RNA sequence: AUCGCUUCUUCGGCUUAGCUAAGAUCAAAGUGUAGUAUC
C-alpha cells in the first residue's frame, strides 16, 4: 500500500507516506529497506528546498552528499549538479561566492575522481571560468586547480596557458606563488 | 539503569558551551577565527590529496620525459 | 463465556518479565524474540522491558534488531515514557552506526523532536548538535541551536541562547553573533535578558561601537529600576563616566528618574 | 494597592520559599502515619470483664 | 480502604528510595505505569447552543 | 430577510433573494427550484429579464447577474461611488429593467443613479461556457 | 573582511621570520598591533555643533 | 490643562527644546498651534520658553 | 446543473448625479420613454 | 439599522448585542455633530461602515434641512421662532464644523 | 463568532443608568492620539 | 494492581430602554424637622 501510494502521489502527498513508511520499514526494513526509504525521503526531502529556494547552496550540497554515497548513476549526479550551478549569485560581490564556488569544485573533483572523464572536466572549468567576474574579483583555486588538472593531463602548455591567462586578467599573489611554486617544481 | 546517560555524551556541551564567563578583549583571530567556507574545504580534503598526489606522481614523469630527450 | 480471571490473565507483565528472564536463560535467540515481539504486540512490556530487550540484542550482537527494538518501543508508549527509550536509543545508535549511517541517524532526530515536549527537548536537542558538528556540516548544527531555543521554552532557553552564542562566535566571530543577542533580548524572560543586554554592551564596547552600547543599555533601563537593580544602573553609569559626556550622562539621568517613577508609585 | 500587593507577593514567595521540606516532611509524616497501622484498642465491655 | 493504602505507601517509599538517591522519580514511575496507564490516560485524556 | 421578489415574466416561475441564497420557484404551488449561491451580501434588488437574465443588487454595492436556468453567475460588477463618499455608500438598492430588456437602471446609496447595457464587440467568442453538470 | 585579511597577513609573516639570532631589528608587529588596539579603545561621543 | 492623562509632564529633553525654540522662531507667539506640535501644552511651552 | 445559456456582459454607461439623498426606487414607464426614482431627499425624479 | 445588522450577522450569534450596535450609531452620530472624530477601535468593522452609512445619510438630511429652514426665515415672516433658535444652532455647528 | 464582538458603547455625553465608567475606558473611545499635527516648511520661509 | 461522597479553587459563557437648540438653565442662606448621643 505504501509503495503503490508513493507511485501516483510522488511529489506532494508522499510527504504524509513516506514518515509512515519508513517506520514501518524501521523494524522489518533493517538492511535493504531502512537505507532505501530513507534515502529516498531524503532526496525528495532536498528536492523540496530546492523548488523552495535553488539559492540554497547547503542543500545542493547535502543533496550532492547523498547521491554521491548512493554511488547514484553517473547521468543523474551531472543533472544535480549542473542544475545546482545554474543558481549564480545575484549580488555579484565576492562575500556571497565564496560557498557557491565549491559547488563548481565539487563538479570537478567528481568528474576527474569518479567519473574519471577528464574530457569533461576541461568542460567543467572552462565553463567556471566563463562565469566568474574575473574583472571584478578572481577565486585564485580555480585558476590554481585548473592549472595543476592539465600538469595531471601532462599538458605544460596548457597548463601555463591558464596560469598566464589568470595573471594577464587578475594578477593576484595567489596566482604568483602557485605559478611560481609550479616551475620550481619543474 | 543509566537514565542520565544522554547527558554523558553532550558533557562537554553542557560544561564548555553551557556558560560564558566574560569576554573583554578582542583580536585578530577572534574577529573571524574561522573563513565562513571552512567546512565546505574540510570535506574536499580528503579528495584534494589524492589529485594532488596523483600531481606529484604527474610531475615527475614530467621531468622524466624531459631529461629522456 | 469469558470469564474475567483468566480472560484477563494473559495481560501479565511480573509473568511474562519472568517468562522472558527463562527464555534469555534458556530459549537462544530467535524464541527470546518471538516471546518479546508478543509482548509488544499484547502491549504488556514496560519501557524497562524495551530497553532490556534491546540489550539482550546487542549483546547478542544483533545490534540492527536492538534499534528497531527501540523503534517499536517508540510507537508503544508516548511521552514522558518514550524519554528513556530515546536517550538510550540515540546514544546507541550514535556510537557506532554515528559516523557513516549519519544520514539516517538525522531521520532518528528529526522523529523525535517533531513530538519532543519543551522540558525534555533541551538535551535530545544537544546530543543532535554535537552528531552535525563532529560529523556533519556546520551550519546544520547551529540551525539546531536557532530551533533548540525555540523548542525548549522559557525557563531554559537561556542555555539554549548562551550555547548559541559561544558556538556562532567561536567559528564566525562576533561580528556574526550581533544578530542572536537582538533576538535573545527580545525573546528570553527580562531577569535573562536584561543580562543579555549587559552581555552584549561589553561586545559593542570592545569592537567600539558606544553608540550602539547606549541604546543596548537604554533600551535595558526600561525594564530595570533603580529601587533593586543597582548593578545595571552602575555598570551604565561606569559606561557613560568612560565613553560619555555631558549631553548623554544627562540623557542617562533622565530614564534613570522615567523608569523609577514607573516604578514608585508611592 | 501598592503596599497590599508588594505584601501579598512577598507572603506568596515566602510559602513558595523552601516549598520542599515541609512537603517532603508532610509526605514523610503522612507515610509513617499509615505505615504505624494498628493502635491497641483497649475495649471497653466492663460487664464481660465482670 | 487497606488496599488502597499500600499502592499508597509503596508509591511513596519508592519516591523516598530515589530520592534518597537524588533521582527524577517521576520518570522512573513513568516506566512501570506507562504501558497500562497510558491506555488508562487517554480514557482520562463560542459554540453553545 | 427576504427583501426583494421578482416574477421572471415570460414563465410561471418566480425567484426570491436573502442573505442565506436567491431560491427559485414554481407557480402557482410555489415549489422549490435549485438556489442561486454565492452573492452572500444583504442582497435588496432583483430584475429579471425577457431573455432569462437575473440580476441581484447588494447592500455592499456588489452586483451579480445570473441565467434563470441554471444559477450560473456570469458577471461580478462591484459598484465605485462617485466623488466623495467611497467606502461606506458603495451599496445598491433598486433595480429595474427597461421593457426591451436590454437596459438595466439600479439606484444607489452613492446618491446616484447608474444604467448598464450589454457589451457587443466580440464577446461570444472570448467568453464561452462548458457544461460542468 | 579588509580589517582581518591585513591582520592575517602581518601576523603570519612575523610568527615566520621571529625568533632568530638577529631578530630585535623588527619591531614586533603582533605585540604593537595589540599595544595599539588598547591604546585606541578609549573614545568618547563628541557634543554637537549647533547646541 | 493640568489634570489630563497623557499631559506629559516629564522633563523638557533635546529635541522637545529644539523644536519649541525652532518653532518660536518660526512662528512668532502663537503658542496654542505650537502646543499641539510639541505636545508639552501652552503653558508649559510658555514657561519653558522664558 | 444544466448547461448555462450564454448571455453578453453587462457594461455600465451613465452616472446619473442629481439626488440630494440616497435613491431607493426605480420604475419605468411602460412606454419606456422615462423612468422615475425615488430618494431619501423625499423627491422623485422623472428622468429620460 | 435594525433590520441591516440582523441581516449583516448571520446565524448563531448573541444579537442582543444589536442593540447595542444602536447605542454606537447615537454616539457616532453626536459626535459628528461635534466634529470629533468618531472611532471605536475594536469595532466589528462591517457594522462600522453600516454606521458611518447611517450618519452620514443623517448628516445629509440634518444639513438639507438646516439650508431649508434659513431659507424660509430669510422669506420668514411667520412665527419661526422656534425654528429660528434650532436653525441658529445648527448653523452655529456647521459654521464651526 | 470573535468578527462580531461588539465592543460596548460609552458615551461623552448620555448615561441614563448613571453608571460610573470613568477614567481610563472614557478616554480609550476619545482616539485623539491618532491624528498627528505636521505644518508645511513655507513658514520658515515666511518668517525668515 | 481501578475506586466512592462531600468541601474548596478555577476557566468560558453569563441587558446602559429614543429624539432636539450638549433639549434649555446656574443663588445662597436661614429657618424647621429629624436623627444620634448623653445624663
Ligand atoms: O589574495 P591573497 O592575499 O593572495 O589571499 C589568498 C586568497 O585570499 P583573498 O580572498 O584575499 O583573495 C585566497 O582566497 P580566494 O581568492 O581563494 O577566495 C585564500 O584562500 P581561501 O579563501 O580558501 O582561504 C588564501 O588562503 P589559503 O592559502 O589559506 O587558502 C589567501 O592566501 P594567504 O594565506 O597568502 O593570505
Amino acid at each position: 500500500i505504501f509503495k503503490y501510494g508513493l507511485d501516483n502521489l510522488p511529489s506532494n502527498r508522499t510527504e504524509e507516506i513516506f514518515k509512515h513508511y519508513t517506520q514501518h520499514e524501521k523494524k522489518f526494513g533493517e538492511r535493504v529497506g531502512i537505507e532505501d526509504v530513507i534515502i529516498s525521503k531524503r532526496k525528495t526531502q532536498y528536492e523540496k528546498m530546492v523548488e523552495e529556494n535553488g539559492y540554497n547552496y547547503d542543500a545542493w550540497f547535502d543533496y550532492l552528499r547523498l547521491l554521491e554515497n548512493e554511488e547514484t548513476d553517473r547521468e543523474e549526479v551531472e543533472d544535480v549538479y549542473e542544475r545546482a550551478i545554474a543558481n549564480i549569485p545575484p549580488h555579484s560581490e565576492k562575500r556571497y561566492w565564496r560557498r557557491y564556488i565549491y559547488l563548481w569544485i565539487n563538479y570537478a573533483l567528481y568528474e576527474e575522481l569518479v567519473a574519471k572523464d577528464f574530457d569533461r572536466a576541461r568542460q567543467v572549468y572552462k565553463a567556471c571560468i566563463d562565469i566568474i567576474p574575473h574583472k571584478t574579483f578572481t577565486f585564485a583555486k580555480v585558476w590554481i586547480m585548473f592549472a595543476h588538472f592539465e600538469i595531471r593531463q601532462l599538458d605544460l602548455n596548457a597548463a601555463r596557458k591558464i596560469m598566464g591567462v589568470a595573471i594577464g586578467k587578475c594578477p593576484k599573489d595567489k596566482l604568483f606563488r602557485a605559478y611560481i611554486d609550479l616551475e620550481l617544481q619543474l | 539503569m543509566d537514565l542520565d546517560i544522554v547527558q554523558r555524551e553532550i558533557t562537554e556541551h553542557l560544561k564548555d558551551v553551557l556558560h560564558e564567563k566574560a569576554i573583554d578583549s578582542v583580536d585578530l583571530a577572534m574577529l573571524a577565527p574561522k573563513k565562513i567556507d571552512w567546512d565546505l574545504k574540510r570535506d574536499i580534503e580528503s579528495k584534494l590529496q589524492k589529485l594532488e598526489r596523483r600531481t606529484q606522481k604527474a610531475v615527475a614523469t614530467i621531468i622524466r620525459q624531459r631529461l629522456a630527450e | 463465556n469469558m470469564q474475567s480471571v483468566q480472560a484477563r490473565v494473559h495481560r501479565s507483565p511480573i509473568l511474562w518479565a519472568m517468562y522472558a528472564d527463562y527464555e534469555e536463560c534458556c530459549g537462544t535467540v530467535e524464541s527470546c524474540r518471538k516471546v518479546y515481539d508478543k509482548m509488544i504486540e499484547l502491549r504488556v512490556a514496560s519501557p524497562q522491558m524495551i530497553m532490556n530487550y534491546a540489550m539482550f540484542l546487542e549483546e547478542n550482537e544483533y545490534f540492527e534488531l536492538a534499534f528497531q527494538a527501540y523503534e517499536k518501543g517508540i510507537a508503544l508508549f508516548k511521552w514522558p515514557g518514550v524519554f528513556d527509550i530515546w536517550n538510550t536509543y540515540l546514544v546507541k545508535f550514535i556510537k557506532r552506526y554515528g559516523g557513516k549511517k549519519l544520514e539516517r541517524a538525522r531521520d532518528l532526530f528529526e522523529q523525535c523532536l517533531e513530538n519532543c515536549p519543551p522540558t525534555h527537548a533541551k538535551y535530545i536537542f544537544l546530543l543532535y548538535a554535537k552528531l552535525e558538528e563532529e560529523h556533519g556540516l556546520a551550519r546544520h548544527a547551529l540551525s539546531i541551536y536557532n530551533r533548540a531555543c525555540s523548542g525548549v521554552d522559557r525557563a531554559d532557553m537561556h542555555s539554549m541562547y548562551n550555547i548559541y552564542i559561544k558556538k556562532v562566535q567561536e567559528m564566525y566571530g562576533i561580528a556574526q553573533c550581533r544578530p542572536i543577542f537582538e533576538r535573545a533580548i527580545s525573546e528570553l524572560p527580562e531577569d535573562k535578558s536584561r543580562a543579555m543586554s549587559l552581555r552584549y554592551a561589553q561586545l559593542e564596547t570592545t569592537v567600539g561601537e558606544i553608540d550602539r552600547a547606549r541604546a543596548i543599555y537604554a533600551h535595558a533601563a526600561e525594564i530595570s529600576d533603580p529601587k533593586v537593580h543597582v548593578k545595571f544602573w552602575d555598570t551604565w553609569k561606569n559606561f557613560e563616566v568612560a565613553h560619555g559626556n555631558e549631553a548623554t550622562v544627562r540623557d542617562m539621568l533622565r530614564v534613570r528618574r522615567s523608569v523609577e517613577a514607573s516604578y514608585n508609585v508611592n | 494597592a501598592s503596599v497590599d500587593e508588594e505584601a501579598k507577593l512577598k507572603r506568596y514567595l515566602e510559602k513558595q520559599a523552601r516549598k520542599e521540606q515541609e512537603l517532603k516532611e508532610k509526605r514523610k509524616a503522612k507515610l509513617e502515619k499509615l505505615t504505624a497501622g494498628p493502635a491497641k484498642h483497649m475495649f471497653e465491655d466492663q460487664d464481660y470483664l465482670s | 480502604k487497606k488496599e488502597r493504602d499500600q499502592w499508597q505507601v509503596k508509591e511513596l517509599q519508592d519516591r523516598k528510595a530515589a530520592e534518597d538517591k537524588g533521582l527524577d522519580y517521576e520518570r522512573v514511575r513513568s516506566l512501570e505505569m506507562s504501558a497500562d496507564v497510558t491506555e488508562k490516560l487517554e480514557q482520562k485524556r463560542f459554540t453553545s447552543y | 430577510s427576504v427583501r426583494a421578489l421578482t416574477i421572471h415574466p415570460r414563465l410561471n416561475m418566480f425567484a426570491s433573494a436573502s442573505p442565506d441564497n436567491i431560491k427559485q420557484w414554481k407557480l402557482p404551488k410555489g415549489e422549490f427550484m435549485q438556489n442561486l449561491s454565492g452573492h452572500n451580501a444583504i442582497i435588496n434588488t432583483l430584475s429579471s429579464n425577457d431573455d432569462g437574465v437575473v440580476v441581484s443588487g447588494a447592500d455592499n454595492g456588489s452586483l451579480c447577474f445570473w441565467d434563470w436556468r441554471s444559477g450560473f453567475c456570469f458577471q461580478k460588477i462591484q459598484t465605485k461611488p462617485q466623488p466623495g463618499s467611497i467606502e461606506s455608500e458603495a451599496g445598491i438598492y433598486a433595480s429595474c429593467f427597461d421593457k426591451t430588456g436590454l437596459r438595466l437602471i439600479t439606484a444607489e446609496a452613492d446618491k446616484t443613479i447608474k444604467m448598464y447595457k450589454e457589451d457587443d464587440e466580440a464577446t461570444e467568442e472570448s467568453h464561452p461556457i462548458v457544461w460542468r453538470p | 573582511e579588509q580589517i582581518v585579511k591585513i591582520g592575517h597577513a602581518s601576523d603570519s609573516v612575523r610568527q615566520y621570520i621571529d625568533g632568530t639570532a638577529t631578530s630585535g631589528l623588527l619591531t614586533d608587529y603582533t605585540e604593537s598591533a595589540r599595544a595599539n588596539a588598547v591604546a585606541a579603545r578609549t573614545m568618547r561621543t563628541p557634543m554637537l555643533k549647533d547646541t | 490643562e493640568w489634570l489630563d492623562p497623557g499631559i506629559k509632564k516629564t522633563e523638557w529633553s533635546r529635541e522637545e527644546d529644539e523644536k519649541l525654540l525652532h518653532l518660536a522662531k518660526l512662528m512668532p507667539t502663537q503658542w496654542r498651534t505650537i502646543a499641539p506640535i510639541v505636545g508639552r501644552t501652552s503653558a508649559q511651552c510658555l514657561e519653558r520658553y522664558e | 446543473m444544466m448547461k448555462p445559456k450564454w448571455h453578453a456582459p453587462w457594461k455600465l454607461y451613465r452616472v446619473a448625479s442629481g439626488h440630494t439623498g440616497w435613491v431607493r426606487a426605480v420604475d419605468v414607464e411602460p412606454g419606456n420613454q422615462w423612468f422615475a426614482s425615488g430618494g431619501a431627499d423625499r423627491i422623485i425624479k422623472i428622468w429620460d | 439599522v435594525m433590520h441591516d445588522i440582523l441581516d449583516m450577522m448571520p446565524d448563531g450569534i448573541k444579537q442582543n448585542k444589536a442593540r447595542v450596535i444602536l447605542q454606537h450609531l447615537s454616539e457616532a452620530w453626536r459626535c459628528w455633530k461635534a466634529n470629533i472624530p468618531w472611532k471605536v477601535p475594536g469595532l466589528p468593522t462591517p457594522v462600522e461602515n453600516m454606521i458611518l452609512r447611517y450618519v452620514k445619510a443623517k448628516a445629509d438630511w440634518w444639513t438639507n434641512s438646516a439650508h431649508y429652514n434659513r431659507e424660509r426665515v430669510r422669506r420668514g415672516a411667520t412665527v419661526d421662532k422656534t425654528v429660528c433658535k434650532k436653525n441658529l444652532g445648527r448653523l452655529t455647528r456647521l459654521y464651526l464644523k | 463568532q470573535n468578527d462580531w464582538k461588539i465592543p460596548p458603547c460609552i458615551s461623552n455625553w448620555k448615561n441614563p443608568k448613571g453608571f460610573t465608567v470613568g477614567l481610563d475606558k472614557r478616554l480609550a473611545a476619545d482616539g485623539r492620539g491618532l491624528q498627528q499635527t505636521h505644518i508645511n516648511e513655507n513658514f520658515a520661509k515666511l518668517a525668515d
